């Protein structure tokens, strides 16, 4: 994806965050688990409900096929009438196909910005504190415990 | 000690398309084509379809004697007439406007049958040997039942000169038509007559029909033609008949009571004893989506027509093997 | 020491919407849709409208008596003609293949009206009693102007046989009709003759007109019914009248002059005084937006019609409280 | 936003900074201000001006709707002439809607990008010269006085 | 010891365009759309199309003399004709429900003309006199070779009574025509009787045809007219004739051997000697693109029509100089 | 571009580079030279090709216009038939002319992205063992050979 978290750096998703879209997990003496970020999980909620409300409303007025009918002697409009109708009903297929199209693709990269943008804020926080290995984890200098921990996800680590 | 950040993965299955990457599985996802109907023909909120069967839209207007059924029909919210209707127009002919008539019925829901003219009024005409084998009914030679097959009178045909001006508020549609024989003598036989018209007149009409006498292939084991002719006649006006033969006279006449939504939609679908909010030709539609791909033609409460085979959004995110 | 990154914020109020989010308030906004209009009828690019008032294309052509204000016209941009004109066809009847003409004059800028049948020029027939209470002028019986109600002179109508060729460079609208009579003493009133016939010709027509006898109703006090029929005589050919009764010959026809943009309009609206580039039929525009919702009719240089309530681009960024 | 710079790590935008679209904020002994950057701002300009008249153009060829008139026993063809000419409008209204919508989301993401580029070409100046503090700012290790803040301004700093 | 990330550049040329910026330099891109055509007209899968040049789809399927050519013509992929072909209708007159012909037109690839009337079976009547200097082949006056100018047989023309019942398995295009002389004594000269009539019946037609008489201008040095009029005979049924003057008679009727797509092209290039799967109007287009700009109307296997100029797809990235 | 690579921070491409889209460049005691990187070339390829086939496959369903005649008394439909069918073509061609348009800055874009991806990486495992550059270049510390700096191509440095 276009922001090289999901399915990049970080490798694969995680069956053991049910809690939320995006989140942590930590791992020390006490022990190991996992915490989904509320703060982001609720604006990317937010995000995708109102597109896929945005879409649905944009597309509510589309072409009404109307019965017609035509004796023997008028085949020329009764062909106009068909090539017409189903004239608007291509245009429509074609709208609604490439608006699923484009907007799945931006769905899949808004969700690899919102890992990207959680791990950036962490990074920024950690500094010189802790080893970035590369897969989406910090290792620590010095020991973290579980309230050193909650720091980190809180935005109130140092 | 070490923290990480990560993302959702589930058992999801689900898969969508992006105009990079075809079936890419993703943790949610949301379809919004409905693809099924029930495949049948149902009410619509509650309110029966006018269901012809075997009859025509002429076949029940005109009054063909198999269209018995319909002789009064209650409030359609829709029409349903197979592709080749086996009772249309008995006696053979035509039906002179009889598209722009269909058209008119989509903007009708319903009709209430009122006597123009009596059967009993005609003193100088008999009224009761206009029949033919062609319309049959209980095996005995009918006709249509909202129009006459008007003969003369001990070898006597007197010009008529018939008026009816519509007193009902309402609007009115008055059929009539006119009898093509096959040769001179059929004429002298029914009509006496052998050069004849029919002359209509209302406030905007302006109408004389000629019998167009010719020789042609037997059409139900006829070779006469009937022609059917119809106007719209408005509160307050006056409607003029003159014709010294050939005429079929309206009897019976339309009042349009409603003005509403409908289709005359094609199908060789019976009645389902449902009810729906949206109907098709093929099935009843009930879903919340916000597209359906069943059919063009619907009315009701509908998702729009796409001609796809799937559309479908992805809410979450790439779901990791 | 502490050197920032950083961008612009502002005061601005100005929200656009996005797929994701609405209402977003940004620093600076583009809008490119015109709401507005002056809610008058203007003079197109200097050139003014013709504009009928009360009378219609019909009561305009054939020269109702009431439509004196548009015996000579002007060149016009456009033409604007009421939902329902009063003044159409005083005299009741049809205007015949009506709409097409209505069409032709989308593409004709400026008319000049030339005598083609003076009206001393009849010789064995009256032409100065056909007059009717139908189309009044000042009080007294009087009729379309353009066309001549032609009658017996001293109980005879001998068989007309009139010719015109167009020398004129230009294309010529011939305008003429018929008379259709309620009653056989009518005809003979009128006429003298009881059967009777119009044909016209010209290279491409090819036409016999046979007056419709039939009581109807009273149209503005009138039984009988004229029918308006017309032609386009090109340059070099001849327009052939035969007629021995109800014909209404020709006095009048238009030359085309001028073949531009044009369009007939309804509205309900009067003259405006004003001048435009732009111009529909609830008022004029003047704007340098792309789009505009006023309405989808417009003439001259107009931006592209939307039915948008909104539509606004960002330019700037999204601006902080 | 996709790029995480605007209302993202830099919280909010600067009422003082009146010069351009995006620059710098300094802080030192001689005083305090703010520069905007002439370049990224001027490429700004270009981008979006170009796209306004991308959008205007692509539009020009829209349907144009022609008055047409039928006696009473045409209803079918002025049914058909209604349905067209509303058929058009429907397309071409839903297409205009659809281009602004999904052209301001463009837009916005557009200046977030700029941003946090021009961000991180000042990060990859400063290097271990200055504390990365995670609000959009850099806090220098030694005296950084006017020309020295001019320097990083200028792309000339080491 | 120094790595370094980096891209592809090249010394493309080809440019490509985005929203925000133009003539884009990139090292590698797609052009979709294809501008080139031969402008020939040629085969299409073989198939030869019916060439017209100045014959008329009128005059060919009447047999007009000068398109002796087209007496007997092979299965076609598509029909050419001018814009205006000089070789139509040679006697002056109209062609009934013409476009509608056409139409059914393009859903015909192969007519086999076959003899229905012959011209040795008018017994009553004179069918080798029936010719016009309107109408000229080698020199001397012909007429149209499919139909049959009936003239009275030693001053006497009985009243004509024929029946063709098509026992071919195919539908059967029946031609035939009525003539409209200038005045009485032609009336009398060629057919003898004064007031005429062409009745013609099938079990759908119900047509009665009266000669209008008139004088009108000389169009190709006549001022006589025919009218001409078709009809689809359909497998066992019968087309029954009744005339006592001014019948132009069928003497050929085609049958429709295959039906297949195909279309009517205006164009007036002539055929080109070449082989194609994709014909214009202009020429034809050999291209694997999946667009192209060439003309709107095409036959065949070919890529979809935008009013483009360019349409080119950048696949590769920025160059850089 | 939006992701600061491409004719940004990595200031023009390779004309030496003729082994794929993305890759590297190598300078130490040994000599110098570039390796295509095969991976994210190949996606590029997968990506961009199944993009073109989408656009192509898309546009497909286009109106197709018929040639239909009317008398000289038919001026109202021959009218109705001409503004349809322009209509159409209209719709269409804008339609095409707007999704390569879009595509083609969504096409500049993926490549930009790909870049920067592909360096992030390379920035990931160099870590405090290499210097950035700040132009696409890491110059490392210690002395790096052939089978070092194959490496890093690698994704096993360390
Ligand atoms: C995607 O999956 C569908 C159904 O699961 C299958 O029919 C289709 O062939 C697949 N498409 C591709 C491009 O692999
Ligand atoms: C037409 O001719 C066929 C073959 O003789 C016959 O079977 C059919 O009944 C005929 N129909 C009419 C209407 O004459
Ligand atoms: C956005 O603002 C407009 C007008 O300011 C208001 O009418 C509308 O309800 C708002 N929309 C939403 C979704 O809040
Ligand atoms: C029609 O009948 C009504 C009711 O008698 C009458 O008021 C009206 O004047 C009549 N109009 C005509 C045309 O006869
Ligand atoms: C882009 O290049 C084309 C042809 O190379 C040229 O005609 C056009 O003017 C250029 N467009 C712009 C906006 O510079
Ligand atoms: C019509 O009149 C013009 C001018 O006299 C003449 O040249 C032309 O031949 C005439 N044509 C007919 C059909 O009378």
């Amino acid at each position: 994806g276009l922001f090289g978290a999901i399915a990049g750096f970080i490798e694969g998703g995680w069956q053991g965050m049910v809690d939320g879209w995006y989140g942590y997990h930590h791992s020390n003496e006490q022990g190991s688990g996992y915490a989904a970020d509320k703060e982001s999980t609720q604006k990317a909620i937010d995000g995708v409900t109102n597109k896929v409300n945005s879409i649905i409303d944009k597309m509510n007025t589309q072409f009404e096929a109307v019965g017609r009918e035509f004796n023997n002697l008028e085949r020329r409009i009764e062909n106009l009438n068909k090539k017409m109708e189903d004239g608007f009903l291509d245009v429509w297929t074609y709208n609604a196909e490439l608006l699923v199209l484009m907007e799945n693709e931006r769905t899949l990269d808004f969700h690899d910005s919102n890992v990207k943008n959680l791990y950036d804020k962490v990074r920024l926080q950690l500094r010189d504190n802790a080893k970035e290995l590369g897969n989406g984890c910090f290792e620590f200098y010095h020991k973290c415990d579980n309230e050193c921990m909650e720091s980190v996800r809180n935005g109130t680590y140092d | 000690d070490q923290i990480c950040i990560g993302y959702h993965a589930n058992n999801s299955t689900e898969q969508v398309d992006t105009i990079m990457e075809k079936n890419v599985t993703v943790t949610h996802a949301q379809d919004i084509l409905e693809k099924k109907h029930n495949g049948k023909l149902c009410d619509l909120d509650g309110v029966k379809p006018l269901i012809l069967r075997d009859c025509s839209v002429a076949g029940w207007l005109l009054g063909n004697p198999m269209c018995d059924e319909f002789i009064n029909v209650p409030e359609w919210s829709y029409i349903v007439e197979k592709a080749n209707p086996v009772n249309d127009l008995c006696y053979p002919g035509d039906f002179n406007d009889y598209e722009e008539l269909k058209h008119l019925l989509s903007r009708i829901n319903h009709f209430e049958k009122i006597q123009i003219i009596p059967k009993s009024s005609w003193s100088s005409h008999e009224a009761s040997l206009g029949v033919s084998s062609a319309c049959p009914y209980q095996g005995k030679s009918s006709f249509f039942r909202n129009v006459v097959w008007l003969i003369k009178k001990n070898s006597t045909y007197p010009t008529i000169k018939r008026s009816y001006n519509n007193t009902n508020q309402e609007d009115l549609l008055v059929l009539w038509g006119i009898h093509h024989p096959n040769d001179a003598a059929d004429q002298t036989k029914l009509y006496q007559n052998p050069t004849t018209y029919i002359s209509v007149g209302t406030s905007t009409l302006n109408q004389r029909l000629v019998p167009r006498i010719a020789t042609r292939s037997k059409v139900n084991g006829q070779s006469g033609r009937m022609e059917f002719f119809w106007t719209i006649l408005k509160p307050n006006d006056a409607i003029n008949f003159e014709s010294n033969g050939n005429f079929i006279a309206p009897e019976y006449a339309y009042k349009i009571v409603k003005k509403g939504d409908s289709t005359i939609m094609k199908s060789e679908l019976e009645y389902g004893n449902c009810n729906t909010k949206c109907q098709t030709p093929m099935g009843a539609i009930n879903s919340s989506m916000p597209f359906h791909n069943i059919h063009p033609l619907t009315i009701g409460e509908c998702p729009k027509y796409v001609k796809s085979n799937r559309l479908v959004l992805a809410t979450g995110l790439r779901n990791s093997p």
